[PDB]
């Protein structure tokens, strides 16, 4: 028996985003700044 | 006129949504089985005075 | 590469002949969705996020949430729960969460292998009593197994 | 006084077992005090767990057959609890020979 | 054989333990799961092939 | 939305279309409570002045 | 102010009462009995239960 | 939002899809005030609580008989007074919040 759900295609995070904080602030917003784990994943490629 | 099973009906099966029939009903008797020694009874039946 | 991919499909499929249990539902007590019967799971809370985009919080206009606003408030949670005994456990909840259109085939086809080979207690009092030739006795009770 | 809420059913360990025959004497005294005790106890079923348990014991002497379906003369008294099982020759004597 | 033995009855206690328990349907599990792998086996050759 | 210029960031809408925060508003108790630290940085300095 | 039983004058009373701050000061300590036991802070009470 | 007809003074008030669980914990503690104002020792409302869909109307108890026909005893409740004080409560909320 499976108590997870029945996926088998993860959406895996390829290549992180650019973290910043010096120059361009505000074009990413992650949400681990809100201590909140997103569904989706998060950066610029994401391959399933 | 056997019965079969006793039912304790929390509402009327005509506005029971979500049909639950009692617990009661998972038993093959109507009540709680209690099982009884039938030898026992006998000696108790065929003595007292 | 013939022989190498066919047989990673049933390295594949054999790996996912597996039985979705059913686990419990919690009310969405928050105001995310708001009463919509979630699954809570308690053994990897992490899961829970992953589960249910619906239950995404957008704060910004991210390229994620661009995506996560079109998605529909009632699209989360159980449907039907299929219960018939009231204190007993519902034998058939219907939900919607993320997975795959293709693990869950291979899922829905196990189930239907196991009900293949099940039999319920009216036959199958038989089937000891006829592998015993009527001997040897055999007493079923005569109420609801759900 | 306590019926619907609790049956005092006759033990399975009383029941004479459905392969004994009734020649064999600790198996008919097993099935006396069993019929003696039937009608002191509630379960409704009892008057067919105490024609069924002697009707075990006397299956190739007395082989009647019973109009309950897939079941038969060695199906012993602690099947017998549910109205529909109950034999046709105990519902009507005229039925046994 | 013993005079005051029954066939029926002795076979009743023979034959007991052996029907106790679902061990007996476990061959019977054993024939889907060679014949699943059976047919798979024939179609993963027969797909390369 | 913020947008990638001189613009100032802008709110979006019940007809889901971003629209300026210098106006008045109406938040129901529901959106407040899942968006309390952009309430806070965003639209609540705009109230501020 | 709501405060149950606050001029009562009997041999006992019983343990069930309803004692409302004045409102200086939070009386959200009352409107958490059914559904908020866990999650919730001692400050604020859930507006949806 | 269905089921018995109650009067609804309260219905203004924000409540979400109450479900059966939901409800169990409205149950637990409803329980849980008339055990602590009468102090009764036992339980007299926690079936209700802690299995099952607390989510009742009338309750009645049936007994199926074999032959189709099952007789039921249908027992509303009499003239209720706590909860004939509570509906003025509950009205009086309303105005006096």
């Amino acid at each position: 028996e499976d108590t997870g759900l029945c996926t088998s295609f993860m959406l895996l995070d390829n290549i992180p985003s650019a973290h910043l904080t010096k120059e361009l602030i505000g074009f990413t917003w992650f949400m681990q700044m809100y201590q909140m784990t997103p569904p989706l994943p998060e950066g610029a490629v994401n391959r399933i | 006129d056997v019965i079969t099973n006793v039912l304790v009906a929390r509402v009327d099966p005509a506005q029971r949504g979500d049909a639950a029939v009692d617990i009661r009903a998972t038993h093959a008797t109507f009540a709680a089985a209690l099982p009884v020694d039938p030898a026992a009874i006998v000696v108790a039946m065929l003595c007292g005075q | 590469l013939r022989s190498n991919v066919l047989l990673m499909l049933l390295q594949f499929t054999l790996s996912n002949l597996k039985i979705n249990k059913s686990s419990t539902f919690t009310s969405d007590v928050t105001t995310i969705t708001s009463g919509r019967m979630i699954r809570a799971f308690e053994g990897r809370p992490e899961l829970l996020a992953l589960a249910y985009p619906g239950r995404a919080v957008l704060p910004t206009q991210t390229k994620n949430a661009q995506f996560l606003s079109t998605a529909i408030a009632d699209r989360i949670g159980r449907l039907d729960r299929a219960n018939l005994i009231g204190g007993e456990v519902s034998a058939m909840v219907e939900c919607m969460e993320l997975c795959d259109a293709l693990t869950l085939h291979i899922r829905e086809t196990y189930i239907m292998l196991l009900r293949s080979m099940h039999q319920d207690p009216t036959q199958i009092v038989q089937i000891v009593n006829e592998c015993a030739n009527n001997l040897l006795n055999s007493t079923i009770p005569i109420s609801l197994r759900p | 006084a306590y019926n619907g809420l609790v049956t005092t059913v006759l033990s399975e360990d009383a029941f004479p077992d459905s392969s004994q025959s009734i020649t064999h004497l600790p198996s008919m005294w097993k099935c006396l005090f069993l019929t003696l005790a039937g009608p002191m106890t509630s379960d409704p079923h009892s008057p067919v767990k105490v024609f069924m348990a002697l009707a075990n014991l006397l299956a190739q002497p007395e082989p009647i057959a019973i109009g309950v379906p897939g079941m038969h003369q060695t199906t012993p008294a602690s099947q017998f609890s549910h109205p529909g099982v109950w034999p046709p020759g105990f519902l009507n004597p005229q039925l046994i020979n | 054989t013993e005079t005051n033995l029954i066939p029926s009855h002795h076979y009743g206690k023979a034959f007991a333990p052996l029907f106790a328990s679902n061990a007996m349907f476990t061959r019977n599990q054993r024939a889907v799961i060679t014949r699943e792998a059976f047919v798979c086996a024939r179609s993963a050759v027969a797909q390369c092939q | 939305v913020p947008r990638p210029n001189g613009l100032e960031p802008q709110l979006i809408d019940d007809g889901n279309v971003p629209r300026d925060i210098a106006g008045d508003w109406v938040y129901p108790s529901d959106v407040l409570q899942v968006s309390v630290a952009v309430f806070r940085d965003y639209v609540w300095p705009m109230v501020k002045a | 102010v709501c405060m149950t039983n606050w001029a009562s004058l009997g041999d006992e009373g019983r343990g069930l009462e309803v004692r409302l701050p004045p409102p200086t000061d939070s009386s959200v300590h009352a409107y958490k009995t059914v559904l908020s036991r866990g999650y919730i802070d001692n400050a604020q009470f859930n507006p949806l239960a | 939002d269905a089921g018995f007809l109650v009067p609804r003074p309260l219905d203004a008030l924000r409540q979400f899809d109450v479900t059966s669980a939901a409800a169990a914990e409205i149950m637990h503690a409803v329980n849980d005030a008339f055990k602590t104002a009468f102090d009764l020792d036992g339980a007299l409302l926690d079936g209700l609580a802690l299995y099952g869909d607390p989510r009742i109307a009338d309750l009645s108890a049936a007994y199926l008989q074999y032959g189709g026909n099952v007789v039921r005893e249908h027992v509303p409740p009499g003239p209720s007074h706590i909860h004939r004080a509570l509906q003025q409560v509950e009205s009086t909320f309303m105005a006096e919040m």
